[PDB]
């Protein structure tokens, strides 16, 4: 749910995913014949920002069909405990956040590639299977 | 002279006023603090929501295109979402696992983009006055209410809301003129 | 979140901190099976949840449903989750017989061919819309006082609450639906 | 570990992996032959909780042979903190197990699952 | 990274990521022409800890190509919670570096044993079938 | 009568903490603040080009 494809050709796009800060979210241009010619863009030049959950375009749009936004949070910690002070539930909470965050990215990506592999290697397994079992069961 | 503020906030202020009706002074931060701060945001946000949701002239969107994605053809819900509707029809829109599900056809696939209406939230600071006010007087009725008991604070609130409340009326219909003889002619 | 909408919130844990509000204490923080209160609250808002969703609302009633027959004997089950059976337009005589749909017309619970009615399911408190949301809410909170913990200022205010949110539940119904009468009529 | 596969034909099931809430089970019959003909069930109209650890099926069997049971953490919040209210270890304990369960799920998952594929093969 | 390569015939290397536990690195002799073997060593009788960052042998073959250094961490809570004791920063700050970890093993080792679980089912397969 | 002129650089108008009321004079109008801007419902943007003429209320000291 953290990776969304639409259309090229329209001048607004929504955003579906929460996130910690404007910096976390990444745009860029699809081509699908040959990826090799995809482009990444950068804030100011590119894209404004209206609301926290919608953006516009201001470049052209040639050459290119889809349009994909994803998230990617960073490694660096945000909250460092000290010793002698207070303690308080927001250091406590944006901590808690950023760990569900990531682990969240690392599933939605690491599904997508062991899936379809997973499906092919059970499905040859079960053809075997029942092929030469009921097979050589008719056969002796 | 005059009365020039110190560093204002727009949501500091709101706490204080509403802490105000108990009898207590004000506060400088938001970080850190007692009970009576981190139980009268719950009732803000929620009376926001519910006093944003009833539908005024400035947030009824009457053409919005939503469109699917690509992969596997569905359609979000998001959870700034209060309204969905269709302008000149019946509509059948409802939420199922997070996402737009159609009573007449019984199914969650659309194809094509869609045009409906819709109402959206914004953040409590860039309302107008009016209804920040109301607001704040709503929340602190019910502040006062379910946590310390007194008469005279009472009695004041309601008379000060209902004003409150004509005047978001009154504000409300000079927005649209609402001509009831339009597109009638002949000779 | 200080300018919006709270990430990644718990809308049970949040009613259950609600319902404890009216009493007069803070949070309980888990949502944990261990405390006394958390358990008769949570009774009481499924009961008043299911309760409120039977009335028949726009958005539930589905006018074209089908059920099946087994194959190995000639019955139709009769689920937990079904609210009301009726048919489209005309009379109807349904009811559960030993977990099994039953016709008191033809004094038998045998179907040999799929049928169509209407009926009502229900749904995931956390699935509907906000203004039901927050009636159901209320209406689970003065039970919750008024059976627990008798408080007399906490009263005199929840049913002006429940009134107003009556009425706008009104106004939300009505907009759905147009409903013009004067369909159908038409000639020189 | 995360998955878990019974033969079909009987009543009772047992539980044996931890989870943090009740919704989080998933129960799916599976046919060995056919691999389309999967199925997943439902709570309350296939089966119901006896107790915290037993699950009572009231479907009938057919074309199936292997039962399976695995787990899927969830995204919302357990523990929400707020300022005046009173702290223990279970808390923090839970807290974190949240994201350890999440991301051993998602790193485990398919590897056993094409494991015993593997072998059946 | 996570997964490093480092050929033989060598007394001494290093290491090149942060880890938690002595007990969480993992060493493993790699023979390329024979994939079957791969021999596994293990702490004490053939390697040791001196420098944090260094690895010092004991023992070596003369039959194997390459080394194979990787970690992997284990899924249970490091640190302990318990009513009466005193809070640290130590502590806090080493709970969650636990979870931020898994995520990059995942993310590497999980795709490449994909491959070798399926060709390994489909050869399986194969010559199940010729034979 | 009042005139409002936009930027330069960007075509935007600012929305100063000083004002209570925005109206159009004998119409219907639709004007909000979306992220200190001044934003037209009708149109969907805040892309004001040339100045317009509006209705407003400003504030004035106690004294």
């Amino acid at each position: 749910s953290t990776i969304t494809q639409f259309p090229s050709g329209n001048t607004q796009y929504r955003i579906e995913f929460d996130y910690l800060a404007r910096t976390f979210v990444v745009v860029t241009l699809v081509n699908s014949s040959n990826p090799t010619l995809n482009r990444v863009l950068e804030v100011g030049r590119d894209y404004r920002f209206l609301n926290p959950t919608m953006i516009e375009m201001l470049v052209d749009q040639s050459g290119f069909d889809i349009v994909r936004i994803h998230r990617q949070t960073g490694t660096d910690l945000v909250v460092d405990f000290r010793n002698g002070s207070v303690l308080t539930a927001s250091d406590l909470t944006n901590s808690e956040l950023q760990a569900i965050h990531i682990a969240e990215e690392g599933r939605d990506q690491t599904v997508d590639l062991a899936k379809e592999y997973a499906d092919a290697a059970g499905s040859s397994a079960g053809n075997a299977k029942d092929s030469e079992d009921e097979a050589r069961r008719i056969a002796e | 002279a005059q009365y020039i503020p110190l560093n204002a906030n727009d949501d500091l202020d709101a706490i204080n006023d509403m802490l105000a009706a108990i009898g207590e002074p004000a506060v400088l931060q938001l970080d850190e603090g007692n009970a009576d701060v981190s139980n009268a945001q719950r009732i803000l946000h929620r009376v926001n929501r519910q006093v944003q949701a009833k539908g005024w002239n400035f947030n009824i969107n009457e053409a919005a295109v939503l469109t699917p994605d690509v992969q596997d053809n569905r359609i979000r819900f998001l959870p700034s979402y209060l309204r969905v509707m269709t302008a000149g029809a019946t509509s059948y829109y409802s939420n199922m696992g997070g996402y737009l599900y159609d009573l007449s056809t019984q199914s969650t696939t659309f194809t094509d983009p869609i045009t409906v209406e819709l109402v959206e939230m914004k953040p409590f600071s860039e309302m107008p006055v009016v209804f920040r006010d109301y607001i704040v007087t709503k929340a602190s009725r019910e502040f006062n209410a379910k946590f310390f008991g007194s008469p005279e604070s009472e009695l004041y609130l309601r008379e000060q809301e209902a004003e409150l409340y004509q005047q978001v009326m009154e504000y409300e219909m000079d927005t649209g003129r609402y001509n009831m003889m339009s597109d009638i002619g002949r000779d």
